[PDB]
């Protein structure tokens, strides 16, 4: 097996990503198919899915994907490919992955719900990124994939809600409350979505949180 | 009295070997009546501060113990929590994530 | 207005892209008539957070403003204090330093450009031939 490695870490899979070669890559997952090979992760802790995520390839990430790329490794900041997908708006990429793997590679615990609630070193599973990242499409595929809609972050519990009124983001705010997020969730200090967004500029999202049932605030 | 607990911390994550500052909001304190105290199965150890690094009573800027394991080689997670020698009080549970350290240790341990 | 004073911060520097989150611990202020200014030769901002983010009003939790020059290739230093809108009394400064960015999307593409050399060749050597002839 081969096994070159850039000052970089990165070995032949990581640049044929990186140069955006889909006939080397194609044959390098030729051999790589089930080996340890496609998890190797360069000195960012980044693999080659990861970095076919970063760059928002769909059919990329595909290819990984099917030939068995690992989707729970975690680069340098606990993110794993899902992670990353939501901080660069990869819809596409997110998709592919929150489904089974493909059947077969490409000739011519298996439960991939398992990254919904993968949590990186910022205490962050990939809903928080993309709420935090006022994404609305990328919730949208969450949310249908079945990720926990009310799970607190933990430096001081925030909430999806919690973040999407941070964030100012209506929309997302919005999409979450439809869903069924619960408005009545504290963060550690006791302060809920809508005492959070009352001390907030933004009028929608208070609108929005008592259109949907949210309890009046308790003083402070 | 007061109850303990802890509104905010700047992270909730850090290498086994301990050593990383954490900046910690709380409910009011007493400096000389106070510690963050860590435990999991079969451990426990407490944050490292001195009075001085209590602000207003209301914030705790320490560094992490080290953790059980130094060689981990997988994030493990532990509690966090305030601590009252003086009646022996403990604030409500807080994550916090140990993980393995990079380079050197297990980098020159077979993986590099 | 008693007194202005920044007593200690998590961290003294962060990315000229702005966006991080650092914990500063003052002396007591009014959560809403407080700001946390950035300044520099010709250059102002503040950092980012709400009245949420003032605990016990000894300590404001917020994330630094973009730095003027996004692409910046060295270390700038400027200040940073504690403003009060009341008064407009200012604190004493204290030192923040911006850093270069290391974005992921141009992390890599900057790796690319140094490894075009390295790519070339190790397909080359690879029993891997090349591209489809276009006729």
């Amino acid at each position: 097996v081969f096994g070159y490695v850039t000052e970089d870490g990165d070995t032949a899979l990581h640049l044929a990503v990186i140069h955006q070669h889909e006939p080397f890559l194609d044959f390098l997952l030729g051999f790589s198919a089930g080996h340890e090979y496609l998890d190797l992760q360069n000195d960012l802790g980044q693999t080659a899915l990861h970095l076919a995520a970063i760059l928002g390839e769909a059919s990329t990430v595909e290819k990984l994907y099917a030939a068995g790329a690992g989707v729970l490794v975690a680069e340098r900041g606990g993110h794993t490919a899902l992670h990353l997908a939501c901080r660069v708006r990869a819809h596409t990429c997110a998709c592919v992955l929150l489904q089974p793997r493909p059947s077969h590679p490409r000739d011519a615990d298996e439960d991939w719900r398992l990254q919904l609630e993968a949590e990186n070193y910022d205490g962050h599973t990939p809903l928080h990124v993309a709420v935090i990242h006022k994404d609305a499409e990328m919730v949208r595929l969450l949310r249908d994939a079945g990720a926990d809609l009310n799970k607190p972050e933990p430096t001081c519990g925030r909430t999806p809600l919690h973040l999407a009124v941070e964030a100012q983001a209506a929309s997302v705010l919005e999409l979450l409350l439809k869903a069924g997020a619960d408005p009545t969730a504290r963060m550690y200090g006791g302060r809920t979505p809508l005492g959070s967004a009352l001390l907030r500029p933004n009028p929608i999202l208070a609108r929005l949180l008592r259109a949907h049932g949210a309890p009046e605030p308790e003083d402070g | 009295t007061a109850e303990l607990k802890i509104c905010r911390v700047n992270r909730n994550s850090g290498s086994c070997l301990g050593g990383d500052e954490i900046f910690l909001l709380c409910d009011k304190v007493q400096k000389e009546d106070i510690e963050v105290y860590f435990t999991g199965p079969g451990w426990e150890a407490r944050g490292s501060f001195s009075q001085a690094d209590v602000h207003r009573q209301v914030a705790i800027v320490f560094r992490t113990p080290p953790y059980a394991d130094p060689s981990l080689q997988a994030p493990v997670r532990v509690s966090m929590q305030l601590r009252r020698p003086s009646d022996r009080e403990l604030s409500e549970p807080m994550e916090f994530q140990y993980l393995p350290d990079t380079d050197d240790r297990h980098r020159i341990e077979e993986k590099r």
